[PDB]
């Protein structure tokens, strides 16, 4: 506890004490380049010259989003999508490399223009830990 | 050496360097009241001749230019009477060692 | 210009080893020693190189040779055998 | 580059600075590039033939470069050119061609001014590049015709032809980017094309030019207009092409298409059909894109606005420091092997470890090389994986082929071979950099022993908290890992935390035992402190040097105790003597005062700050010294280890009871702030009624409020000092103060007593509001309550009104420290970068990057600041009686020899007249020391940092060799005379076989010698210290040995180390300067006021000194101040009033009356001048109406008559006619003239002149210095030239903060006295000790250069040293243009050169080679 640093009793972290709640939201959208050609919200694959992420794609669903129960880790896909080249070039997002948590709520709404608009929330409880401040 | 009381004319400045190898100095009466060579913080310079000098660049690898340098200007250059390249060795109490010695060349 | 050396005999330079030299020969040593250079000491049972090093250097079997140049350029061989290791 | 390359592996030497010739442009091109596309043509998204192109290098990874066919890791680019329709100015050179035009003539390409004239002669004398060509352009530039005949050197009569034409030349002045001129009815004016300035620079004598500041092959004036313009390869603007449809070009991809664009409407407008004053347009618009390429930020010009709105990055823009190339990608960058986390204090790591979390372990990794020895591990490692800790992350095969140990299907199979790397884990004792930004120390950086712990923390030992200026308050620290064998070594046998323990800085240590550790010890080391065997085993068994033996308790009988001081002495290690006496400390030491240590066990005194703290005698600064570096590591350990095990048992705390003071004390605490209270009314209401007379150079107001705030803080101190007094040693705050481990007297006082006065900008709270300080008082409120004074403590707690007030007062700290680490910031790089290239050279002389001497041996002494303590030099003090009595040997006096119970030949030593020769010439020279050290250190100092620690080498001897001071010493006269002769010898600083170099030799040693004599005089060596032969000899050896280790490293970075040890304290300044003798603006301010060599400084001021028989007289004093100050005609005026008196005899003012008869008995104008003088003011100014009468007598002389009234006459008066129409006018004239011309006494400038009874330390006639205070003057104004010459003074001591004008009057070399006596005073204001030779080396290199060198863009950033180098720091891009416009030659042998050449720099480990001897190679083998 020396210079500006603390003893904290861990059978009282256990029993929950300074224990926090922790979420983020990812957001994505369908953007329509010109006319007709639009972005799609989909679990993709390797078919033809995709730029696909080294995460895990197999927690989407067929939607290209992840159901509000699973667990996700390092940079395992949360919405995948897809843009068009004249085949399919990947457009998903992974978390957050240095993050890791449960899927909280998947939100499927229409932005004002008429398009697919989603967002993401990934819930973490947080412990205090040693180098944690107070 | 001529000291003048208030100023000389312009007009008589010009026959300053106009008779070589003879060299003229010019001092002003009311700046040589108080010896400044007297000072407590102005310590003793020495010049050395074209041998000492030579001695010392030799001794040390130096170029002229490597030296540290004093004013032609310099109260206590004017004082000693320096002329450019000459050198002068400045002696100082140290607060490390007793006394230590510095060189400057003139400019 | 071979001026430069200057001789064994008119050496100024200090007759004990710089931190420096210490470090760097250490360094160097255990580099080459590192990268499977032969070994000049019995390494009793010795494995890390910076250790065999300064096994080397502590028997003055070291073949190095500090080049101390001056300010000119012009430059005293020292050899690690020679040199004083106070330090 | 990565792939082999027959081609030879070389150094850059040498950086040749030039311009581009077209001609060079076109050779050096792989394309002409023509079209403003980049690609898509007929159809296929792939590079044109025009733009960016395969023939300049690839977009895609391709592997296909078309000219090299190497890819993009490996093809640097190959640059293009575009063939410019019209001449440009190159946009940096823009006004150098200009200054070029005004050099030269516009008409025959003749350099205006010939060899003929004699002032050309001595500027085209100037060996300087530079120098030379603006002493040729200040010359040329008023010169306006071209000479065809010009006056000969032999007679002016008969003029001689020159050649050259006979044209007019014109002013030019520069419009935006373009050049006009106004030759000589009414001036003609035209622009000047680029292509009529490119005809004349081509016309332009290769002996003209070279002349100037250029050079014919590197850098020609014609090439300044460009003409072919080169285009960068794709690396340089890279096309950041994301998805296939999408592209995204580079800004300057833009600017050059911009400039292709605007170069092919002019190329086709003055082909075509041209209508002349449009192409004028045209070609206006491809000189601004290809200035604006170059430069956006242009002076007084639109900025190249992007499509966006955004400005356009130009190259200068790039370059431009503090994140450009030069600062934030080459004297700084990210890094690879490189962790950073949240730090943790931890008791239980060794000093020199850091914690490093698993995670970071496992991420970091190290490239060992496969060898016999490691093979059998370094295969558990890689079998061990990248996921288990000691694993491994990849294996390096000979092939360069890396083997990534997470995928590779032979991951586990894989059979290791000699020579391959494997990049293993970081494991436990891998040496690594620990740092914490911001590094303004040597210290904030040191080399740590990993320990591989869990928990995302890194953990490091606490006393090593100090160093790094670390607390645990969520601060964060980098971690570096090295990958050579070599950098590992360089770390470990520099860097390492064990050898920084002791800093240069202050020759002091820099770490030692702090907070928990040094509260505890304190408790632990008591009289009353005793230990009960079942916890002194357990405290024993910490200790891990523990030699098994358990300590024979203090008390034994009633029950077996142990003291903490006993148990303490554990850690304590055998040969560590420490001797300290405070306040009473007697042998017996009453109060536990002092400390005693033997042997490494304590006798008596408390532990604390002073002893185990980083003290300048500390029991630190002696382990370091006297144990080593690896020991003294342990020592920092094994005290904590045991001290904090006693506390975590013993316990402590702090609580609001530690705050309460006594009931008692508080009432006293009350009646002194009410006391104080009256004191000040008292004082209020004495002002109110003008009794109150005002202090010398200061308001009735200025005075009246310092008395108050005086009061008021007089009292703060004294209430506060009686809670101090009264809070027992129980008192847990006391305790933390007592032990000095946190808190301070003023922090009780304010807790417990009172806050006191608050203060902003030096004066109490003002009225912000008209006349109150808050709408809750009444106006014109002067009270301590009004005005900002805490009547509470902050137990207590403040009123609103004191709420408010302390707010105010403690905003402007806030503010202060702001700005102060701002300033600081600036002040420690322009240090650090005026200093980088200063070492100590193989010649122990002290150089830069030219080679050039700054001090002929660092510190003026050649000794290593790190190895150097404070020692007192005994023959300087005393009575001259005492010296006599402690060093004269005298064998031919029975009552003045060596007693034969000194030594064994004292029977026969007496009256030996040869032996008696030796003690004389011995005594003659101790007497001859005494001397010379009181002109050295005239006040009488005696304790002085020194080199070799001699009471500890005779202490630790006595110890050594039982020394009995009974028996008689077996040491003969000449054994002690000779033998400390002989090793006077042997302390070698500078070795030379030369006069120069021994006579250097001599003066370095010349002060550590007089203590040497002094420490080892034939009387001290017998009586004082009982020294043997054995015990002598042996005290010698250590002396030179111990010496010779003391000396300087050549290598030895002094030029940073001096920077930063200035650098790093200035930081910590608090200041301006208190919060009100003089008061001179000190600190960080003044620092500044210093280093920018200001010539406006705010605070000039004088110090007279009394001339040598009136120092005690106050009467001469008030002489010399009354000559010297500065007094006015307007300062003793009332009122000038001009009234028509037409009768000279008569005057119709009846006062005047009786004035004329007088000034009559014993033609003038009918206009008088009446001037009315205060009777007070010219008393405080001594003055008489005479006095001031003959002063305007002798201004006007015979054009004005003066009359004036009697220093008795009620009323003073000076009357004043003009002498011999528009006549009232001239009389307005004459009293200005009177007011603000008129100088009455004193010497200009010097306005305030003060009266100080400062003290003086000088000889008695009995020998023995004492106090003896003189009279000095203080001034408010300074003019050296003149107070000098003055009568009644000092000449000889007269001294000024204004080192810019000591400089002027005295000479250079004491100008460089008066500069380092400010920086240290600047320093010493904050208390804080930097050693000599640091603020010695910045003032030595402020000076060297004959004159006052300021350390700014402007003074050492204009020197000779390298192009590069300069660029480093301020200029940059404008150090550049001029480098290739000069053709400047970088030696490369600056730091900064190597840093941005990515080559050893010769620094430290640099500054020596390294050769195999294949001789002695053979001869081990
Ligand atoms: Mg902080
Ligand atoms: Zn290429
Ligand atoms: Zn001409």
């Amino acid at each position: 506890n020396q210079e500006d640093s603390m003893i904290m009793n861990q059978s009282s972290i256990d029993r929950g004490l300074f224990r926090s709640l922790f979420f983020r939201s990812y957001m994505d959208q369908e953007k329509k380049y010109g006319m007709s050609i639009t972005e799609t919200f989909e679990k993709p694959q390797r078919t033809n010259t995709l730029r696909m992420k080294h995460g895990t794609y197999d927690k989407l669903d067929d939607d290209g989003l992840i159901a509000p129960g699973v667990r996700v880790s390092g940079e395992d896909v949360i919405i995948g999508k897809t843009t068009p080249i004249s085949s399919k070039r990947d457009a998903s997002t992974p978390l957050r490399s240095t993050e890791n948590g449960i899927v909280d709520q998947v939100l499927v709404t229409t932005n004002q223009d008429g398009l697919k608009f989603v967002k993401v929330r990934v819930r973490t409880t947080k412990i205090p830990q040693i180098g944690d401040k107070f | 050496i001529f000291v003048y009381q208030n100023n000389i004319t312009p007009s008589a400045m010009k026959l300053v360097p106009s008779i070589p190898p003879a060299t003229i100095e010019t001092f002003n009466e009311a700046a040589l009241v108080v010896n400044i060579t007297h000072h407590e913080l102005v310590p003793k310079h020495i010049r050395l001749s074209s041998d000492e000098k030579r001695e010392l660049l030799k001794r040390y690898r130096l170029k002229e230019s490597q030296l540290p340098r004093i004013q032609r200007a310099d109260p206590v250059a004017l004082y000693l009477g320096l002329k450019r390249g000459e050198v002068v060795k400045i002696i100082r109490k140290s607060e490390t060692s007793g006394r230590y010695a510095s060189y400057r060349i003139c400019m | 210009l071979k001026e430069k050396a200057i001789p064994k005999d008119q050496r100024a330079t200090t007759p004990y080893m710089t931190k420096y030299e210490r470090a760097r020969i250490l360094g160097t040593r255990a580099l080459q020693i590192s990268m499977n250079a032969p070994v000049f000491v019995d390494l009793e049972g010795e494995t890390d190189p910076l250790r065999i090093a300064m096994k080397e250097l502590a028997e003055k079997k070291i073949p190095l040779v500090i080049r101390r140049y001056l300010p000119d350029g012009s430059f005293e061989d020292w050899s690690v055998e020679e040199l004083i290791v106070d330090l | 580059g990565q792939q082999y390359s027959s081609a030879p592996l070389r150094t850059v030497k040498e950086v040749q600075f030039g311009l581009f010739s077209p001609e060079e442009v076109r050779a050096i091109s792989v394309a002409k590039i023509r079209f403003p596309e980049t690609m898509d043509e007929t159809q296929t998204r792939a590079k044109i033939g025009g733009l960016n192109d395969p023939r300049l290098g690839s977009i895609d990874r391709n592997l296909k470069c078309q000219t090299c066919q190497e890819g993009m890791n490996e093809c640097p680019g190959h640059f293009g050119h575009i063939d410019l329709a019209k001449p440009v100015f190159h946009v940096g050179f823009i006004a150098k061609i200009k200054k070029v035009c005004e050099c030269v003539c516009m008409h025959c390409g003749k350099l205006l001014l010939d060899e003929h004239n004699e002032l050309m002669r001595q500027a085209l004398a100037i060996k300087d590049s530079k120098k030379r060509f603006a002493a040729i352009w200040t010359l040329c530039k008023t010169k306006m015709v071209c000479e065809t005949d010009v006056p000969s050197e032999d007679d002016p009569t008969q003029l001689v032809s020159r050649g050259g034409c006979g044209n007019t030349q014109p002013t030019i002045r520069k419009d935006g980017l373009k050049l006009v001129g106004s030759w000589k009815d009414e001036p003609e004016l035209r622009v000047l094309s680029t292509e009529e300035i490119l005809n004349i620079f081509k016309h332009i004598s290769v002996k003209d030019f070279t002349s100037l500041g250029f050079n014919e092959v590197f850098s020609r004036p014609e090439w300044m207009i460009l003409t072919c313009l080169p285009v960068p390869p794709p690396p340089v603007r890279p096309s950041i092409s994301f998805n296939e449809s999408q592209r995204g070009e580079d800004d300057l991809t833009f600017k050059l298409a911009d400039i292709l664009k605007a170069n092919i409407s002019l190329e086709t407008l003055e082909h075509n059909g041209a209508p002349h004053h449009a192409i004028e347009e045209a070609e206006s618009l491809l000189q601004f894109h290809v200035a604006t390429y170059m430069d956006n930020d242009i002076a007084g010009q639109p900025q190249a606005l992007q499509k966006s709105g955004r400005p356009v990055k130009s190259i200068r823009a790039r370059l431009k420091g503090k994140e450009g190339r030069i600062r934030g990608n080459l004297m700084g960058k990210r890094v690879d092997f490189s962790a950073r986390t949240v730090i943790s204090g931890d008791p239980n790591l060794e000093l020199d470890q850091v914690g490093v979390p698993k995670s970071i372990a496992k991420t970091l990794t190290y490239p060992e090389v496969v060898t016999p020895y490691n093979i059998d591990r370094l295969t558990q490692l890689v079998r061990n994986g990248p996921n288990e800790h000691p694993g491994a992350k990849y294996v390096i095969r000979d092939s360069g082929d890396r083997i990534d140990l997470r995928y590779s299907k032979r991951a586990g199979d894989i059979q290791l071979q000699y020579g391959w790397k494997v990049e293993r884990h970081i494991m436990d004792n891998d040496p690594v950099l620990f740092n914490r930004q911001p590094s303004l120390h040597k210290m904030s950086m040191m080399a740590h022993r990993v320990k591989v712990i869990p928990y995302s923390t890194f953990r490091l030992n606490l006393s090593v908290t100090s160093p790094y200026n670390a607390d645990f308050d969520g601060d964060e620290m980098n971690l570096h890992v090295p990958q050579s064998e070599e950098t590992r070594a360089e770390l470990s046998q520099l860097c390492a935390v064990p050898l920084q323990i002791v800093s240069p800085q202050s020759n002091k240590p820099c770490m030692g035992i702090v907070q928990d550790t040094l509260c505890g010890i304190r408790k632990l080391t008591l009289r009353d402190t005793f230990i009960e065997l079942d916890q002194v085993l357990n405290m024993l068994y910490w200790v891990p040097d523990w030699d098994g033996v358990i300590p024979t308790p203090a008390i034994i009988k009633p029950k077996p105790l142990w003291s903490g001081k006993q148990i303490l002495s554990v850690a304590i290690p055998n040969g560590i003597h420490l001797q300290r006496f405070d306040e009473g400390t007697t042998l017996l030491s009453p109060k536990d005062n002092g400390m005693l240590i033997i042997d490494g066990q304590i006798i008596f005194g408390v532990v604390e700050k002073k002893t185990v703290g980083s003290s300048n005698g500390g029991l630190i600064h002696v382990v370091t010294r006297e144990k080593g570096p690896q020991v003294c590591a342990k020592l920092f350990g094994n005290i904590q280890k045991v001290v904090n095990f006693w506390l975590l048992h013993n316990g402590f705390s702090t609580g609001i009871g530690d705050t309460i003071a006594d009931g008692p004390t508080m009432r006293e605490i009350t009646e002194t702030i009410a006391e104080a209270k009256k004191k000040v009314l008292d004082v209020t209401k004495e002002a109110q009624a003008n009794l109150l007379t005002a202090k010398h150079g200061m308001t009735l107001r200025e005075s009246f409020e310092d008395n108050v705030v005086r009061f008021l803080n007089e009292a703060r101190d004294k209430a506060g000092r009686l809670a101090e007094v009264n809070l027992k040693d129980l008192n847990n705050v006391k305790q933390m103060v007592m032990a000095g481990s946190k808190g301070s007297f003023i922090n009780i006082a304010q807790m417990s007593a009172c806050v006191g006065q608050q203060s902003v900008e030096g004066k109490r709270i003002a009225f912000g509001f008209v006349d109150r300080t808050l709408p809750h008082f009444s106006k014109d409120d002067y009270s301590p309550e009004s005005k900002g004074f805490v009547e509470n403590s902050y137990l207590r707690g403040l009123t609103p009104q004191e709420f408010f007030f302390h707010a105010m007062g403690g905003r402007e700290g806030l503010i202060d420290t702001a700005v102060k680490t701002a300033e600081t910031g600036y002040i420690q790089r322009r240090l650090v970068k005026a200093l980088e290239d200063i070492m100590v050279h193989y010649d122990n002389t002290t150089r830069n990057s030219l080679g050039n001497v700054i001090q002929f041996i660092y510190g003026e002494d050649g000794m290593d600041a790190a190895h150097i303590e404070k020692q007192s030099l005994d023959t300087i003090g005393g009575s001259d009686a005492a010296f006599e009595k402690r060093y004269r040997v005298d064998l031919l006096n029975t009552d003045h020899t060596l007693d034969p119970s000194l030594l064994e030949s004292g029977s026969e030593i007496l009256g030996d007249l040869k032996l008696q020769v030796l003690l004389d010439e011995e005594y003659k020279q101790l007497v001859k020391d005494r001397k010379f050290l009181r002109e050295v250190f005239v006040d009488g100092e005696a304790n002085w940092p020194l080199p070799v620690n001699i009471r500890r080498i005779i202490q630790n001897a006595q110890q050594t060799f039982h020394i009995d001071h009974t028996k008689p010493s077996d040491l003969t006269i000449k054994d002690i005379v000779l033998g400390v002769k002989d090793l006077q010898e042997n302390l070698l600083v500078l070795r030379g076989k030369n006069e120069i170099i021994q006579n250097a030799q001599r003066d370095a040693v010349t002060l550590f010698c007089c203590l040497l004599r002094s420490r080892l005089a034939t009387r001290r060596v017998l009586q004082e210290y009982r020294l043997t032969k054995q015990a002598f000899d042996w005290v010698l050896s250590n002396i030179e040995a111990q010496f010779l280790r003391s000396v300087v490293h050549p290598g030895e970075m002094v030029g940073v180390l001096a920077a930063q040890s200035i650098g790093e304290p200035a930081t910590q300044m608090t200041l301006n300067t208190f919060h009100f003798s003089k008061k001179v603006t000190s600190g960080v301010p003044r620092l500044k006021e210093i280093l920018n060599v200001a010539k406006n400084m705010k605070t000039p001021s004088l110090t007279v000194y009394l001339e040598p028989g009136h120092a005690a007289d106050q009467e001469q004093a008030k002489l010399i101040r009354s000559a010297i100050e500065h007094t006015t005609l307007k300062s003793v005026t009332i009122a000038s009033e001009i009234y028509y008196d037409p009768d000279p005899r008569s005057t119709v003012i009846p006062e005047d009356e009786e004035i004329i008869q007088l000034h009559f008995s014993l033609q003038q104008s009918p206009w008088l001048l009446r001037l009315e003088l205060d009777r007070a003011a010219m008393n405080d100014k001594d003055l008489t109406m005479g006095q001031v009468g003959e002063r305007i007598k002798q201004t006007f002389k015979n054009d004005l008559f003066v009359i004036w009234s009697e220093d008795n006459d009620e009323k003073l008066i000076i009357r004043c006619r003009v002498v011999r129409a528009e006549e009232d006018h001239m009389l307005k004239k004459i009293e200005n003239t009177m007011l603000e011309n008129i100088t009455l006494r004193g010497v200009e400038n010097i306005e305030r002149v003060v009266m100080m009874k400062y003290d003086r330390k000088v000889p008695s006639p009995t020998g023995e210095y004492v106090k003896e205070p003189e009279w000095v003057l203080e001034t408010d104004g300074v003019n050296l030239s003149e107070v000098m010459t003055v009568p009644g003074i000092d000449p000889t001591r007269i001294y000024t903060n204004s080192f810019i004008d000591i400089m002027e009057v005295l000479g250079i070399e004491a100008g460089r006295a008066a500069l380092y006596k400010e920086v240290y005073n600047v320093i010493a204001s904050d208390g804080s000790y930097v050693n000599y030779r640091h603020m010695a080396l910045l003032v030595d290199v402020m000076t060297t250069q004959g004159g006052l060198t300021s350390v700014t863009r402007h003074g050492f950033n204009r020197s000779n040293t390298g192009a590069l180098m300069r660029c480093s720091f301020e200029e940059t891009v404008e150090i550049l243009f001029e480098a290739g416009a000069s053709a400047e030659l970088d030696d490369c042998r600056g730091v900064s050169e190597n840093v941005i050449l990515g080559q050893m720099a010769p620094i430290g480990t640099g500054a020596f080679d390294v050769m195999i001897d294949e001789e002695s190679l053979v001869k081990y083998m």
